[PDB]
């Protein structure tokens, strides 16, 4: 009866340091809806962040984008934390640049 | 091309948490166009597409009115779902609707659709014929008898025959510049050493619209299905979506592994390969 | 347009 979230971390466009990009996070084929998504920028809890409005598949599963603008740099480590009721502790989703 | 016309409405219970929300979307393709959200601030059918800002009031005004009442109905209808599987009401359920219409390029119907969920698992679905209903269980089956009885699906029928092809149209017309616009995919193969032994290949395509693309690795021209790893199709932010997959493959073999892309922007399909 | 809401059900 639930079924857990697919994640997927990554940027608008390709990364290249020092220039702005989007930040994304998507959360798709869970059920039910209700879903806390964080981006963070090392370890920390991104402010300014948005989503798309509550649309769902085919199969009824819900899907979400969130994002934020970024700068990305050589260092500074993206993630996307996810919860939801199928999960026992918050899922993190570390960015890679590669995928 | 062939396009379609879809809303999608979420209503949600919550209880000891006031009513509940009500959320539903329009989309023309995979393009969004309206929301309604009844924890808005004040609550209306909202633009979400520049296209659609150009209708009047009268427009905007009638599918919030639509959207007030379908608040008011979903929630009363929650309560006899949770009637029809003896549940408590200390729970939260989810009712789902999605109906629509498909057109071919000449602009005529193909099919509709209107069909329904309680708690993600499908409940009542108008059939093909858009005359008879499939109810997935005996809770359904009441709601058949229910909607039998008032001959609803002959009003769907006019709607998804009519309104529906009828507003698409306009729409597509209206948004001519986008929707009826296909953005071809951007393609590249990136590699990255796993071992001595091993690395991947990656098949990019990015920047695509709409969303339907179709990427396979072939090693020696046969299909690497069970061996490729394929990420689901994700929305870029600007419209655009993005997509890859990636083969595992023995150091040296590059060469003997092509990827291929369909998309109904390309004239034709691509073939890409590993470039060093 | 939207369609009209279904009847209760």
């Amino acid at each position: 009866i639930q079924r857990t979230p697919k994640i997927q971390v990554y940027s608008r466009h390709p990364a290249e340091n020092g220039k702005s990009n989007f930040l994304n996070c998507y959360v798709s084929g869970f059920h039910p809806s209700d879903i806390e998504v964080d981006l963070l920028k090392n370890g920390e809890r991104i402010e300014k962040v948005e989503h798309s409005d509550l649309s769902f598949s085919k199969d009824w599963s819900f899907y979400l984008l969130y994002y934020t603008e970024f700068t990305p740099t050589e260092k500074d480590e993206y993630a996307c934390r996810v919860n939801h009721v199928t999960l026992s502790q918050p899922k993190i989703v570390k960015w890679d640049r590669d995928m | 091309g062939s396009h379609s016309m879809r809303y999608f409405y979420t209503a949600v219970s919550r209880p000891g948490r006031g009513e509940p929300r009500f959320i539903s979307v329009g989309y023309v393709d995979d393009t969004q166009f309206v929301r309604f959200d009844s924890d808005a601030a004040s609550p209306r059918e909202e633009p979400r597409a520049p296209w659609i800002e150009q209708e009047g009031p009268e427009y905007w005004d009638r599918n919030t009115q639509i959207c007030k009442t379908n608040t008011q109905t979903d929630r009363e209808s929650l309560r006899n779902l949770r009637g029809y599987y003896n549940q408590s009401e200390a729970g939260s359920h989810t009712l789902q609707w999605m109906y629509g219409c498909d057109v071919g390029p000449d602009g005529r119907l193909l099919r509709g659709y209107n069909q329904f969920a309680y708690d993600g698992k499908d409940y009542i679905a108008l059939n093909e014929d858009l005359s008879s209903w499939t109810a997935a269980d005996t809770a359904a089956q009441i709601t058949q008898r229910k909607w039998e009885a008032a001959r609803e699906a002959e009003q769907l029928r006019a709607y998804l025959e009519g309104t529906c092809v009828e507003w698409l149209r306009r729409h597509l017309e209206n948004g001519k510049e986008t929707l009826q616009r296909a953005d071809p995919p951007k393609t590249h193969v990136t590699h990255h050493p796993i071992s001595d032994h091993e690395a991947t290949l990656r098949c990019w395509a990015l920047g695509f619209y709409p969303a339907e693309i179709t990427l396979t690795w072939q090693r020696d021209g046969e299909d690497q299905t069970q061996d490729t790893e394929l990420v689901e199709t994700r929305p870029a932010g600007d419209r655009t979506f993005q997509k890859w997959a990636a083969v595992v493959v023995p150091s040296g073999e590059e060469q003997r592994y092509t990827c291929h892309v369909q998309h109904e922007g390309l004239p034709k399909p691509l073939t890409l390969r590993w470039e060093p | 347009i939207r369609a009209a809401p279904p009847p209760l059900f």
